[PDB]
RNA sequence: AGGACCGAACCGACUAAUGUUGAAAAAUUAGCGGAUGACUUGUGGCUGGGGGUGAAAGGCCAAUCAAACCGGGAGAUAGCU
RNA sequence: GCUCGCCGGAAGACCAAGGGUUCCUGUCCAACGUUAAUCGGGGCAGGGUGAGUCGACCCCUAAGGCGAGGCCGAAAGGCGUAGUCGAUGGGAAACAGGUUAAUAUUCCUGUACUUGGUGUUACUGCGAAGGGGGGACGGAGAAGGCUAUGUUGGCCGGGCGACGGUUGUCCCGGUUUAAGCGUGUAGGCUGGUUUUCCAGGCAAAUCCGGAAAAUCAAGGCUGAGGCGUGAUGACGAGGCACUACGGUGCUGAAGCAACAAAUGCCCUGCUUCCAGGAAAAGCCUCUAAGCAUCAGGUAACAUCAAAUCGUACCCCAAACCGACACAGGUGGUCAGGUAGAGAAUACCAAGGCGCUUGAGAGAACUCGGGUGAAGGAACUAGGCAAAAUGGUGCCGUAACUUCGGGAGAAGGCACGCUGAUAUGUAGGUGAGGUCCCUCGCGGAUGGAGCUGAAAUCAGUCGAAGAUACCAGCUGGCUGCAACUGUUUAUUAAAAACACAGCACUGUGCAAACACGAAAGUGGACGUAUACGGUGUGACGCCUGCCCGGUGCCGGAAGGUUAAUU
RNA sequence: AAUUCCUUGUCGGGUAAGUUCCGACCUGCACGAAUGGCGUAAUGAUGGCCAGGCUGUCUCCACCCGAGACUCAGUGAAAUUGAACUCGCUGUGAAGAUGCAGUGUACCCGCGGCAAGACGGAAAGACCCCGUGAACCUUUACUAUAGCUUGACACUGAACAU
RNA sequence: GCUCAACGGAUAAAAGGUACUCCGGGGAUAACAGGCUGAUACCGCCCAAGAGUUCAUAUCGACGGCGGUGUUUGGCACCUCGAUGUCGGCUCAUCACAUCCUGGGGCUGAAGUAGGUCCCAAGGGUAUGGCUGUUCGCCAUUUAAAGUGGUACGCGAGCUGG
């Protein structure tokens, strides 16, 4: 049947993507507890 | 049904209700001055008011008041206006500008209907009570002397004043009982609005009534989380409220505002 | 004309068989209901957890729901195994 | 390579979403392919996506988001004015052949078009973030005309036939051809025009709106297709040479008419209905400030500019969502022949495939089917499952009924083919000839050719002619719920939820009520014929007695009673 | 009767025979008038009963066509598993024995088939009980609290009258 | 100064629902089946007042008495709660004997025919339907007859799911 996902690559960056990260409070937080608190090479996209 | 004209009873063979038509609004669409209104559900937020749903929209259309005085209007056509059945008629200036009005009851073509002080009392535009008669036959009042609210609902609705009440505040809106008020505040005086409308029953739900309003009915329908009251085998009893808030009587609104008007029902 | 009638697409799931370490974490086969409507669908948007949404079944809220998932208080407490 | 079989409203073709080199060539076969593998969407190399007209950028705004200042709020932060973003919607312009191993309305050829600057020429009042118009919008239904396109004929090229006949009556194939340019047609809509006057359009306005007069009409917008041109060009069956075996260079006939269609186009139409159907910009126009021999405006042409990203391939699937090369899921477009009501169904075109273990055997038993003597529900919880009915036309049809229905009730009869009526009929289509005229894709009259159902007699074949696929089983009594609808995604579709109707109750608008610490928002740009909450659940006849208990509504004199002094 | 315990009530009907069904009666264990009462044409993938047709549902299965099952070649799983040299019977026994006792029987090993036992496989029983366990729900349980509502003080002033 | 009377007295202050359920445990503890027991049940025998016209014992037997079985209704709580799937049906069974039919006998209140009862006997045989989930039962109609019981009330790694 239809599995619980679906694609759509502009859908998502509009709620994960800095712009959806940085414009919200604890957003500019969720990349400092990656880049800042660990090391993750890059994570923030679709 | 009782007066003119003879009303259809929709030949049910579909399961079908009788409806209720006019005649014509020659025109079928509007004017230039309308907006398209923005149409929800929600509070800018949540829910709220729940159950409204329904479809299609827009046709704003307006003007109340009547503050352009001492100018003749003439009545080019009736015509229609969603969610508030009372028709609306529309009207020329002399000097071509057009308001829209609110179709009180006979008029149709030409038509007098001029605003002002001692203008004409009759059935056409507004007029400051602090300057009509009997008034047993005045329109949508202000319940502040400028605005031009009150009853918009001209769908047969009254506000028999006293006459000459002096004192300078009386009227007695519909059922909802008497209320002192200003009297600088004006009115249409036309007094009516077709009443015969609202008569002919919807239909069928979604045949008519689906289109604006969704099942505003949840009962019980059990659940004891939901609703104050529910579950059980197949029955209820206890209170029936909705919130701790008391469903039958009651009565709200308390040291509001204004607090000063009379009369009213209890039962 | 009609929440009108028979019936494909489309939408849905009443019955039986098979499958049950499946082709498949709900389907296949033969039938079955709606099919201009409270219809059906693409794209994007809005409601956040004691909160939402609900034609109401405690149903649905990412194979999770009589209170989601992730991290924390945390080595909770366990007269029990 | 020849057969064979399968799909063909697709199992074909195109695109979006998503994927992100999977594309093409060469190579190699460890691992990966549920086997072998010389083969692949596998490995390693290379190569491969060329734009002023397609799309994104970009103007415009929807839902909604963000939000100077601002209003709120312990902090975080919430809301929101100006304003600024945001397509799934509106704004400008290209086609047809050709070509690559792979690109293609991007490259080549042929023929075009849009907009901006600059210039030359001509004529002229130009000018907003502003006013007006316009963009600009529903559902349903009923045509007519047309095109796509198919069929038949004509024309052109080709063959005379592994077996009886066909060497002109015949069989096969082709018969195509675009934007743009001219023509303003079947239709659609709407009276022009001039002058003056003004409490309207936030200021102004010749514009729009209103008012008077005056003179004519035969106008003015819109518009599918057709016809010329594009195009004595291209393409074109097919021949001739060369082949690497895939294919190449050259050459190249006819290329028309008649009928038949659409769900496409005229049609953002016409008719009609109630539930009364985005916005903003471009566009046209009117003026403000300002300009004031100027600049600008309109038109013609000359020229320059049209940047930057995307473009490969999969795309109902082996490239996407399902861990898989998974019988599942996934939006839009296109729409050939015979038969048919048809996008059903069957057989086929173009085209794409045989589904990545096979070879034998021919036990029990398991799955999917076919046929069964006599009986015919005896089976069983239950006719579960099967078997069964099944089409068009016509005859004919009960209780009951809200007069609509029940109803395809039920139950019957005719159906193939041939000849005739009639060499093709009724109907449909509409050619010169003729008649006329502002005038012409004119009109009228003529009815050639073309197409063509049903019926009625008569005859004939088989066991059977709605012969296959396809395609209601019918009726009688009774419970429940009026009825369409909704529900437990993944054991319950129901008598449950909903429903229209009814009733009680609350709410005078800063409404009751709800979201919210608040601001604010919904209710509603509604206002008691309105909005909310509760219960009942069409309709018909109705809905009795109890106010002791609890709750609610009114009173509030007297008793009891908080903080406070 | 979607309500009747007695209950297959009693009478009638349909049947060769009817704990169901339909029509009555009333003795309503324990119907009843908008937590609606009695009817109701039409509709229903709705519950119950009867009939015609139809038949492999059945008496009672037969044959046949295909996909497996079997054989060969290639690739190549699964749960489970203390260890095995893993027979029947009667008794025994922590109480239903392949394993103890007595006794009977039995040359060693595969292949295809069937499911009686290995209290067979699977999930620390969901029933039952318990723990001074958990959760959600209810109310005239207890204690609180948002909201609603009362009053005083205060932001809150000037005059007059009784 | 306390029916802290749940009287060594958890608080000053404390009711319920779960089939929406959940966890930690238990065969320390219920439900099914096994097991122990046999009161109860069923089967048999002892005494013999009575009935049987008469006559205790063809047939039956009061008041009372002794046992057999493991089979009903039960008692216990030993085996399973890190799972032993319930009733009925289908399929297919296997044993007992306290025998339903058939076979052989004794008595009879046995003329015959048919029976009554008791002894012996397990070779073989031992119904289709209507109603109901039924087992059973009642009813229709057959039959020589339509046996009683054990086998986890035989039989779900065999079917069904009323
Ligand atoms: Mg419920
Ligand atoms: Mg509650
Ligand atoms: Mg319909
Ligand atoms: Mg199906
Ligand atoms: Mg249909
Ligand atoms: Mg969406
Ligand atoms: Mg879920
Ligand atoms: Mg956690
Ligand atoms: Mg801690
Ligand atoms: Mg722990
Ligand atoms: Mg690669
Ligand atoms: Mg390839
Ligand atoms: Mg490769
Ligand atoms: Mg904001
Ligand atoms: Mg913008
Ligand atoms: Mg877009
Ligand atoms: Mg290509
Ligand atoms: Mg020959
Ligand atoms: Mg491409
Ligand atoms: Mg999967
Ligand atoms: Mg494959
Ligand atoms: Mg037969
Ligand atoms: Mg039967
Ligand atoms: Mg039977
Ligand atoms: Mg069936
Ligand atoms: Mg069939
Ligand atoms: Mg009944
Ligand atoms: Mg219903
Ligand atoms: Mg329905
Ligand atoms: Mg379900
Ligand atoms: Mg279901
Ligand atoms: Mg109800
Ligand atoms: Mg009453
Ligand atoms: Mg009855
Ligand atoms: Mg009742
Ligand atoms: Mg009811
Ligand atoms: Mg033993
Ligand atoms: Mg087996
Ligand atoms: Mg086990
Ligand atoms: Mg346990
Ligand atoms: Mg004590
Ligand atoms: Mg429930
Ligand atoms: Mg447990
Ligand atoms: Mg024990
Ligand atoms: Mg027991
Ligand atoms: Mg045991
Ligand atoms: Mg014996
Ligand atoms: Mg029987
Ligand atoms: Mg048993
Ligand atoms: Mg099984
Ligand atoms: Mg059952």
């Amino acid at each position: 049947m239809k599995r619980t996902f679906q694609p759509s690559v502009l859908k998502r960056n509009r709620s994960h993507g800095f712009r959806a990260r940085m414009a919200t409070k604890n957003g500019r937080q969720v990349l400092a507890r990656r880049r800042a608190k660990g090391r993750a090479r890059l994570t923030v996209s679709k | 049904v009782k007066c003119k004209p003879t009303s259809p009873g929709r030949r049910h063979v579909v399961k079908v209700v009788n409806p209720e038509l006019h005649k014509g609004k020659p025109f079928a669409p509007l004017l230039e001055k309308n907006s398209k209104s923005g149409g929800r559900n929600n509070n800018g937020r949540i829910t709220t008011r729940h159950i409204g749903g329904g479809h299609k929209q827009a046709y704003r259309i307006v003007d109340f008041k009547r503050n352009k005085d001492g100018i003749p209007a003439v009545v080019e056509r009736l015509e229609y206006d969603p969610n508030r059945s009372a028709n609306i008629a529309l009207v020329l200036y002399k000097d071509g500008e057009r308001r829209y009005i609110l179709a009180p009851k006979g008029l149709k073509a030409g038509d007098q209907i001029q605003s002002g002080v001692d203008a004409a009392i009759k059935p056409g535009n507004t007029l400051p009570m602090r300057n009509i008669p009997v008034g047993s036959t005045v329109h949508n009042v202000e319940m502040k002397p400028g605005k031009g609210g009150q009853l918009a609902r001209s769908a047969g609705t009254y506000v028999q004043i006293v006459a000459r009440d002096g004192a300078y505040v009386t009227l007695r809106l519909r059922s909802g009982e008497m209320r002192k008020v200003e009297a600088d505040c004006r009115a249409t005086l036309g007094e009516v609005g077709n009443a015969e409308h609202m008569l002919r029953v919807l239909g069928k739900a979604g045949a008519a009534r689906w289109r604006g309003v969704r099942p505003t009915v949840r009962g019980t329908a059990m659940n004891p989380v939901d609703h104050p009251h529910g579950g059980g085998e197949g029955r209820n009893f206890g209170k029936h409220p909705v919130t701790p808030w008391g469903v039958q009587t009651k009565g709200k609104k308390t040291r509001s505002n204004k607090r000063t008007d009379k009369f009213i029902v209890r039962r």
